[PDB]
């Protein structure tokens, strides 16, 4: 918006206003992946810590 | 104790490095190794063709990755096995390698990469 | 001048040439590339190690078959991804391939055959 200037009355002068403005944007996203596996080799004959 | 403390050591590596391997009735990515005399094997160390480790300058001769804990005193593995078994064919393993002094990790991984072995970034 | 017609364009190839591939927790048969500047990738285009397309005389340097559509000016794939990927290890693909001018198709096929990629005959 802008201020308005006074004009003469007998002369039918006036003024106008400018239009608006639009744009567009885009967004990509991030991908995360986690993998794990369990096998008998880490269980067979392994003492539980804190126990005899 | 006499200087205040008594550390008693820590647990050896467990065989959890395997993430994916070619399952096969007779085994596909595993090969037997005759243990070298007076040699200690742990899970993760890279082995040469003869069964010994990889020293500096021998990175291109990386054959397999050990997946057993072997004891030179008993000449037996931690599962009561006579021979050392390592992963040499196509598989995917965690990046929990075990290399000696002077060995280039990137060169060792490159040798195993061309042989079908893939490593996953583990982290802590 | 409106010369009569306006062609809006032709649809880019879809990722459907993969018939079989060794699928694992990670991308055993697929590898990632850093996109080259001002280079457009489509599905079925052969790439070299550095990430550029195979040209005439460089047929033996074929590395992988692109399976994603990348936009050079946008620098994003059609799936909103940051890097281009291709099939380089053992897999079975459709015979539809997009080669550059003066590229020996048979030489490219033999180069990819050695790495493990086979091309099922496709017909129409």
């Amino acid at each position: 918006i802008s201020l308005l200037d006074a004009v003469d009355r007998t002369s039918r002068k006036a003024e106008t206003s400018a239009p608006e403005r639009v744009r567009q944007i885009s967004f990509p996203m991030m991908y995360f992946k986690e993998v794990e596996s369990i096998t008998p080799d880490e269980i067979q004959g392994v003492r539980q810590p804190g126990t005899a | 104790a006499y200087q205040g403390f008594t550390k008693l050591g820590e647990r050896e590596p467990l065989n959890d490095i395997i993430l994916w391997e070619e399952i096969t009735p007779t085994g596909h990515s595993r090969k037997e190794y005759a243990p070298v005399a007076s040699t200690e094997y742990r899970v993760g160390e890279v082995l040469k063709a003869d069964g010994s480790k990889v020293a500096a300058g021998q990175e291109a001769q990386a054959d397999s990755v050990c997946i057993v804990n072997f004891y030179a005193d008993l000449q037996l593995s931690y599962h009561g096995q006579l021979k050392v078994v390592g992963i040499y064919r196509d598989a995917e393993l965690k990046d929990l390698l075990k290399l000696e002094s002077g060995v280039d990790a990137a060169a060792v991984k490159s040798a195993l990469k061309a042989k079908g072995i893939d490593f996953v970034p583990t982290g802590l």
